[PDB]
RNA sequence: UACUUUCUCGUACUGAAAGGGAGAUGCAAAAUGCAUCUGUGGUGUGCACACGUCAUUUGCCCAACACCG
RNA sequence: UCGAACCACCUAGUAGCUGGUUCACAUCGAAGUUUCCCUCAGGAUAGCUGGUGCUAGUAGAAGUAUUGUGCGGUAAAGCAAAUGAUUAGAGGCAUUGGGACCUAUUCUCAAACUUUAAAUGUGCAAACAAACCGGCCUUAGCCAACUGCAAGGCCGGAAAGAAAAGAAUUAGAGGCACCAAGUGGGCCUUCUUCGGUAAGCGGAGCAGGCGAUGCGGAAUGAACCGCUUAGGGAUAUGUGGCGUCAAAACUUAUGGGCUCAUUCUCGAUACGUAAAGGGUGUUGGUGGAUAUCCACCGGCCCCGAAAAUGGAUGACGCU
RNA sequence: GGGCGGCAUAUCUGUUACACGACAACGCAGGUGUCCUAAGGCGAGCUCAGUGGGAACAGAAAUCUCACGUAGAACACAAGCGUAAAAGCUUGCUUGAUUAACGAUUUCCAGUACGAAUCGAGACUGCGAAAGCAAGGCCAGCGAUCCUUUGCGAAGAAUAGGAAAUAUGAACAAAUCAUACCAGAGGUGUCAGAAUAAUUACCACAGGGAUAACUGGCUUGUGGCGGCCAAGCGUUCAUAGCGACGUCGCUUUUUGAUCCUUCGAUGUCGGCUCUUCCUAACCUAGCGCCGCAGAAGACGCUAAGGGUUGGAUUGUUCACC
RNA sequence: GAGUACGACCAUACUUGAGUGAAAACACCAUAUCCCGUCCGAUUUGUGAAGUUAAGCACUCACAGGCUCAGUUAGUACUGAGGUCAGUGAUGACUCGGGAACCCUGAGUGCCGUACUC
């Protein structure tokens, strides 16, 4: 699915905007914003993740529970991108966009968190 | 395919391999089949006998019924919007024992190997280690990956 | 007058709406109807016995209760 | 700009009310939709669900087969403790062919005129669900029926009557009219009366 | 198509049950009967002014008819009738 | 409006017709076997509920399905 | 009023054909395909669709991968391997008659040829009604027999609930049923493809679209590009743009080259509708030779290049 | 378009068909309505096509013998598969080409029927020492209700309709007759199955641009007009003027092909009249070039400003004087 | 280290031409009264035991043909996904992946099982 995705490495950084700032929960079905870490606590259930700082542990360093974690939440739904995109329909060796990128990503995204 | 017949488009597919041809050999016989058994069909022109259609051909189901020279054998085929299970009788040169569940049998056996070694003894073989870690590199052997001028005239 | 004839185009995109359902499984429908006699007529006598064996035991299961 | 293909699909029909005109099944709708929210129990949860359902799906029990299936749990009940109240949201009918039943409890949404009576000459007693929800609030040592929905004429029709396998019955007034051709294999073909799957 | 004046064939009669010679005729249908149901049917209709009142078919394809043959055994002289296939010309003959 | 009586549909189907006509269990093997009459024909899956356990084990299984008798 | 008068009637004859069919909002939302039909402007049928639900809310899930294990004969390859074609030289010398024949090679091919053989596909399995391990009961199954085999149960055991090796993921409630619409003229496109000289032609395959759907862009365009749509704001984008029309480089750079064209007037937004050939126009390259020649190859520009209302990179214009 | 022609109307192998399966066209290449008492069944023995060496008459070919021979033969037939102590050939005995309790299934598919086929169980058998194989010749070769018609339901038992005797003609009974239930046969090739000749220019109705004749559109085979290469023509010589074999194209004043628009209507030829446009220039204005001495003229360039007739015949465009 | 009988995979086992072969066994070989079958005691059937490893069989050897297995061909041919890519077009490259075949070259030239025997 290359022609419809752009993907890429994550930092430390770039994991732990995406769960402060636009990270949201599946808590009763429905979508909400991680505000505190009882809620968080809440809804694992885990005795290892407790807080913030767990989930963005797991993302970033796989551990035990990473599918846990990321199932947890509800997919990123981020800005475009401020400055643009070069091309959106071509790779991004071609000078374009999609395909991966090999921890050039990072600031991709940081134009859309 | 201009015609509707039963053997229509299995010239290729009904024909055996080059110097692989005869009539069946002995441990096909002997082979026995046993009702629950994951089969394979596969037709076995050189009997001209109790084929299945050309659809059963790359096709593996249950054995249903075993008869004395016929083995049924139930196969899903999708038709509109439904995979219904078809229930054809061959002869039983035209199945092959199936070996789908080989990898199965395996680690299930690997799991009374182990258990075996954990509750009595202590004696394991050690878990693998990825290839995927970070190690250092020793380069025994370098080159210059240039493209040279010779490499155009050819 | 002349029309089209024959077209396969829409067809694989109205099967996958109410989806391919799926082969159904093996405990579900296993009738030994048809399958080969002999053993189909033995199969008769031992559950002619298995439901005797069954009516016994749960018999034999109450007077472990009334005594108990 | 959601990719939900399937998503209309997934959907279920539920209807949270109910279609009867009876200003006492809503007395009891006002009674088990306060007891569903209000207790952990099951039994409240499944007595409310099971009393909006439709005059089809409410379908009857018989006296008889009250006293079976009460007579294999006190089988293997231990003697001292008495018997569950049986529970049925739908009606009960008499059953001519048991003559003799024992003291049973016995809460229905109607009874009959005479499976209430023999009820009460067994020694039993005919409950009410308002009376149900004084003893046992929640549903503790009750046994839950429904009632049989095949053996139904209309189930009976349902189906294609001549494709092979299908033993549903035809849509006829007349009888003797449509046993010919396709229903006797001397009238060029008969129905295959089995298929597989 | 030649075929055997006789047959060696099972009877299945509990006087035979058992492999009997049986002797071939062949299949030609019998003279169509006045008084029958469907013909007093037939003629009740035709009778009037209507003209012709049930289908007569014209347009005949088959060149050829199916063989039976009649079957009577030596044992019990009872009839069986059995079918072949078409074919145009039939014949009954010993001769080998 | 109030009130009162055979006819019809259904509780039993099947066979072309003459016709025949469906419970369970136990003993048991009699070309109408005998005795009981508080009873799901049996097995697999299966709400609620009853007794334990952990952060479901089991009993009964209702409605239902499948396999049989 | 005549190739069958006029009047009333039967008669509101019948029409698979044409025309029409009266309020609002909301929730969902198609089909031009299958099979049969004196059927081809129509039906019945399955499918897609709505309504009603039912059943124990992750169950018997999947237009996807991974690992294991099967199926294939299309692209390519080959004719130095069989069959079908098909050029040509080499001599074998007695195997002959006015290249036959033989042996090794060769030039060139195959929708109805093939030794070999992809990519894309396609079947099954991957632990909760299940397989796994040690007795028992039963069977007029199998075998000489049972202690073996096959079958259906019963009893007890174990159970990373599936390890580690990249070792899945899921906006993953599974399984049933009733009732019934509309449709059964399709059309376009990337790719594969058939008939045709060709076609805005005819017919197919896989998918996506229009039909039925606007909106933002390609000046204009059912179908292209972007995006897919409750009533409104703010910010940021996408496709495409930034000399004026016309929002934006008030004609940006403190970037590099190339280009000159004199009566449908160089050139210039894909899909989208001029070639062979030529040039001592200019600008780069390659290989040879004695500051000058020679053979080649590329970029832009010119020639080749002729139609019927006045005319079109959208207009002005731009060098 | 319809008509003629045809069959793509029921159906079989190869290919189209894009390595599961499924896939269209009056797409390509051929078949089908029959044939067989053996050309079925089985057992035994054998090896085929062809070539090579040999043997009176006897040759390329008659028949004997030997060798090699993966099938190059054969298997009724179209084709494809398959096959060598065989599936072929010869021989020997045979009738499994019968019956087969309404078993189940596959292909076509709506998962219906039909046709064909597969895996069974039961009776009686055939061949074989046996294991085995055989219920046609694998795979195409065929057909509903209604009606007609045939076969089976031997007689002989039964104090009684049963474990066992086919049944009815309805107030009874006998004997005829008809009927019923079961399995076939006689047929529907338009092959899921009405019992069917034209004509209409005297014509009609409901419709259709789902569909033809006129214009327009697309295409440009065909018809018009060129260029490129240069074997040749031109006494000499490729090109003054031409130019085969090839080849690349322009043109929409022809025609074919299509079926997009119009069938609740776009008045369907040619003259006559009148105006304008285009250039691929016949005359006129400048020219270059010649196998251009002059005179006439060939070829070409810039140019469409202006001009481009009177008649005989023909309805004519055209043609022809 | 071999034989014989039954064998499983079915050429790494085949084809051609040489060479060698202890024992024992296979095998040619001898024969025609019975059993049996032929134009023919050839095959086949019976009954044998004088002879020979000539041949079969076995093994070994060929700049043998074949077969088998890697390698090369070759990241080549081809192909899945992509583009408001290039080119009048034919078609080509690029990008994210998968990835052949013959020729050629090297290797070696049967392997496992049961019973009986030397
Ligand atoms: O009974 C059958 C059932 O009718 C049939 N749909 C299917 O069930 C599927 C199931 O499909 C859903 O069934 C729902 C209704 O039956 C339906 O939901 C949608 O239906 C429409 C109207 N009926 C809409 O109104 C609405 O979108 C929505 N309710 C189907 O989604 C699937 O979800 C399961 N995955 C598989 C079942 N087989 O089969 C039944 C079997 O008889
Ligand atoms: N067999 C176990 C028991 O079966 C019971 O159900 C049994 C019967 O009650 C029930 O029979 C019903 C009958 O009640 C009702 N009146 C009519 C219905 N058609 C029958 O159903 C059954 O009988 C017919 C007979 O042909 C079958 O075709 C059908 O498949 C089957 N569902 O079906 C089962 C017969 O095998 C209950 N589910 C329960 O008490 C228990 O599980
Ligand atoms: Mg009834
Ligand atoms: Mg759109
Ligand atoms: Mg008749």
């Amino acid at each position: 699915v290359e022609p419809y995705i752009a993907y890429g490495y994550p930092s430390l950084a770039t994991v732990r905007a995406m769960v402060y700032k636009r990270g949201y929960l599946k808590i009763n079905g429905q979508r909400v914003k991680i505000t505190d870490n009882q809620m968080i606590k809440d809804k694992y259930n885990n005795a290892d993740i407790v807080c913030a700082e767990d989930m963005v542990n797991q993302i970033y360093t796989c551990g035990k529970h990473f599918r846990t974690v990321t199932h947890g939440m509800w997919p990123f739904k981020l800005a475009p991108p401020a400055g643009g995109m070069r091309q959106k329909r071509r790779h991004f060796v071609e000078g374009g966009d999609y395909g991966n990128r090999d921890t050039l990503i990072n600031r991709f995204l940081a134009r859309m968190i | 395919v201009h015609s509707y017949g039963y053997k229509s488009g299995t010239r290729h597919l009904f024909a055996k391999k080059f110097r692989k041809h005869g009539a069946p050999s002995v441990s096909t016989i002997l082979t026995n089949i046993k009702v629950g058994d994951y089969v394979d069909v596969v037709a076995d022109s050189a009997v001209r006998e109790g084929m299945p259609h050309k659809y059963y051909h790359g096709r593996t189901g249950i054995v249903w019924n075993v008869t004395p020279r016929g083995v049924g054998v139930i196969i899903n085929k999708p038709v509109r919007t439904r995979t219904l299970r078809k229930r054809i009788c061959v002869r039983f040169e035209h199945v092959r024992k199936s070996r789908c569940q080989e990898a199965f049998k395996a680690k299930e056996h690997q799991f009374q190997a182990y258990l075996a070694a954990k509750k009595a003894g202590k004696a394991l073989p050690p878990l693998k280690k990825s290839s995927r870690m970070g190690g250092i590199v020793r380069p025994k052997n370098v080159e210059v990956l240039a493209r040279r001028v010779a490499d155009y005239e050819a | 007058a002349k029309s089209k004839n024959h077209t396969n185009h829409n067809q694989s995109s109205k099967n996958h709406r109410n989806g391919i359902k799926g082969p159904m499984p093996l405990h579900l429908h296993n009738s030994k109807r048809g399958s080969w006699l002999p053993a189909l007529v033995n199969a008769r006598r031992v559950r002619k016995h298995n439901q005797k064996a069954a009516l016994k035991k749960r018999r034999e299961r109450i007077a472990a209760f009334a005594a108990k | 700009g959601v990719d939900l293909t399937g998503i209309s699909k997934k959907s279920r029909v539920i209807r949270h009310h109910t279609y009867s005109t009876n200003p006492y099944i809503k007395l009891l709708i006002k009674l088990y939709k306060f007891l569903a929210k209000r207790t952990s129990s099951g039994f409240n949860k499944v007595v409310y669900q099971r009393l909006i359902k439709s005059r089809s799906n409410r379908a009857p029990i018989s006296l008889s087969r009250i006293a079976v299936v009460m007579k294999r749990k006190a089988v293997f009940t231990a003697k001292s403790k008495a018997a569950p109240i049986a529970v049925v949201v739908g009606d009960v009918l008499d059953d001519v062919r048991m003559a003799r039943i024992p003291a049973m409890r016995v809460c229905a949404l109607r009874f009959s005129k005479s499976a209430r009576q023999s009820i009460v000459a067994a020694g039993g007693e005919c409950l009410t669900f308002d009376q149900l929800a004084m003893i046992a609030p929640t549903g503790k040592n009750t046994y839950l029926l429904r009632g049989r929905k095949s053996g139904r004429e209309s189930v009976r029709h349902f189906g294609a009557s001549g494709v092979p396998g299908s033993h549903s019955k035809p849509y006829a007034t007349n009888r003797g009219k449509e046993t010919k051709r396709g229903r006797r294999t001397g009238r060029s073909y008969k129905r295959k009366a089995f298929r597989h799957v | 198509v030649n075929y055997p004046k006789k047959k060696v064939m099972h009877c299945g009669d509990a006087r035979c049950n058992a492999h009997k010679s049986f002797k071939v005729v062949q299949y030609k249908a019998g003279k169509a009967r006045l008084f029958a149901r469907g013909k007093r049917r037939y003629d009740r209709k035709q009778s009037g002014y209507g003209g012709q009142t049930k289908p007569v078919f014209h347009k005949k394809a088959k060149t050829t008819k199916k063989i039976v043959l009649k079957l009577q055994c030596s044992g019990c002289k009872s009839i069986r009738q059995v079918v072949l296939k078409r074919t145009k010309h039939f014949e009954l003959n010993d001769k080998k």
